[PDB]
């Protein structure tokens, strides 16, 4: 999927005054070296998409997590025609709130 | 401890004999452009440039090639933008006082505006907050004299928790 | 049958609770639910408590994202149902605490009181309305509006030797999240003093 005809806008709302307190709210001052950046705002949806919603060994419940359920809803409802270890899901929970960081900070 | 200031997404100031490499996104390190140095030349610090896009990797080594720091972020993680440069004052007819200044040439502040009687003391402040470019302060007094200044402040959501606020204009 | 709902972010923790009652009274709520449905992050629909009047549920569920449908049923029929986002029909949280002392030295009246969402996690920044007239008698109410906790009035405004009352409530003020003013303060009264 191309993310490029999100309303970003929206979607921006949502996180800033949503995703964003859920996300800190797990991490609870944990934080971790970033892996991967992002230049544009639907790349980094992109990679927001896929490391929230795709479940990784270590972290099962990830896509359950309430940070992740209302990422996929935000995408739904905003973009045209879209479709256990703690420390783990911690890490990846670190690295996707960086890329959210990376895609207020890109250009649409 | 060990600090680090990216300044206006300009430059990136590290402060702690110890040695600092960096490198952007997966390049190779390399050693700090800039160290700040004491009269005998103990390190006390290191400025290198900062880039808008790419993680920063800081790699801070004792003597004795010994890690004591690590870090790898985007360079605005640790952003303090500048002050704002000129703070501007509008009475309305409403009673209301609208408060203005021009745009930072990057996106993602609130700009905290504080205000107080004249005469009030320093612990008299009172704080509101908004997007750029300008605010409104309200139920204030015509006839009274009030103090007002201005600080950036980067969006938590936007920037992340390790960002800071400019110093306050005068 | 219709109804309104407002609804209140962050009221006793991180849950957010969700208000609804039908406008006519003199109606009777025989055997009558509220449910909601849609936009919950762990359960599909909830129905709400009964309390005397008013329908209500307090809850960690709501995405506050997207529309959800509240429908009144009866058994498994429903009677109506109207589409609407719990992010657009956000109630404030009543301010508490009000309080009045006179300054002789400024010659004016400066006016205190506590801000709840100040503490909250989401909305934390409102929109404000103080209100104040002579507690006696008939008059317009004089308003003013803040976004921060104090405020003055200067004594040339308001008559002498007189008693005041005054309220005060807030409405949200956020890109996101939308909707109705708070219920009043209690009131707090003053007096004024000779000129």
């Amino acid at each position: 999927y191309n993310f490029s005809n999100c309303n970003f806008t929206s979607i921006t709302k949502i996180y800033c005054n949503i995703i964003f307190h859920d996300l800190t709210g797990d991490l609870k001052g944990a934080k971790f070296e970033q892996i991967e950046d992002c230049e544009s705002k639907p790349a980094c949806l992109l990679k927001i998409e896929y490391y929230t919603l795709n479940p990784i060994p270590g972290c099962p419940s990830l896509p359950d997590k309430t940070f992740a359920r209302r990422t996929r809803e935000a995408l739904n409802d905003h973009c045209p025609g879209y479709p256990e270890v703690q420390n783990i899901c911690l890490q990846q929970t670190s690295q996707i709130l960086r890329l959210w960081y990376s895609f207020m900070q890109s250009p649409e | 401890d060990v600090t680090v200031v990216c300044h206006d997404l300009e430059t990136v100031e590290v402060t702690w004999q110890l040695s600092l490499e960096f490198r952007y996104g997966t390049g190779a390190l390399q050693p700090c452009p800039r160290y700040f140095l004491s009269g005998a030349g103990v390190t006390s610090g290191c400025i290198l440039p900062a880039a808008r896009a790419g993680l920063l990797e800081l790699a801070l080594r004792d003597g004795g090639g010994a890690m004591v720091f690590k870090a790898r972020q985007r360079a605005s993680a640790w952003l303090k933008p500048r002050p704002p440069w000129n703070v501007t004052l509008l009475w309305t007819p409403d009673g209301d006082v609208t408060v203005s200044w021009p745009a930072h040439s990057y996106l993602g502040l609130d700009y905290e505006v504080q205000h107080r009687e004249s005469n009030d003391d320093e612990d008299a402040w009172q704080t509101t907050s908004g997007p750029c470019c300008d605010l409104t302060v309200g139920g204030l007094d015509p006839v009274r004299c009030y103090d007002f200044r201005v600080r950036a402040s980067p969006r938590a959501a936007h920037y992340g928790l390790e960002a800071q606020p400019s110093e306050w204009t005068a | 049958h219709s109804f309104w709902c407002h609804s209140q972010l962050e009221v006793d923790g991180s849950q957010h609770l969700l208000t609804c009652a039908f406008n006519d009274s003199d109606i009777n709520t025989a055997n009558l639910e509220f449910q909601i449905c849609g936009a919950l992050l762990r359960v599909k629909c909830l129905t709400l408590n009964k309390l005397q009047d008013i329908y209500f549920i307090k809850t960690s569920e709501f995405l506050l994202i997207g529309s959800s449908n509240i429908c009144v049923k009866l058994g498994q029929k429903n009677l109506t149902c109207k589409n609407m986002a719990i992010n657009t029909i956000v109630k404030a949280e009543a301010p508490s605490d009000l309080k009045v002392v006179y300054r002789k030295e400024a010659n004016d009246f400066l006016v205190t009181f506590n801000a709840p969402h100040l503490k909250k996690k989401y909305l934390k920044k409102v929109k404000h309305d103080v209100a104040y007239r002579p507690a006696r008698g008939e008059s317009n109410w004089t308003h003013v509006s803040l976004f921060h906790t104090r405020t003055t009035i200067p004594q040339r405004k308001l008559r002498p030797k007189a008693m005041y009352e005054i309220k005060v409530r807030s409405i949200p003020h956020n890109d996101y999240f939308k909707g109705f003013w708070s219920e009043w303060s209690p009131s707090s009264t003053f007096e004024t003093p000779e000129p």
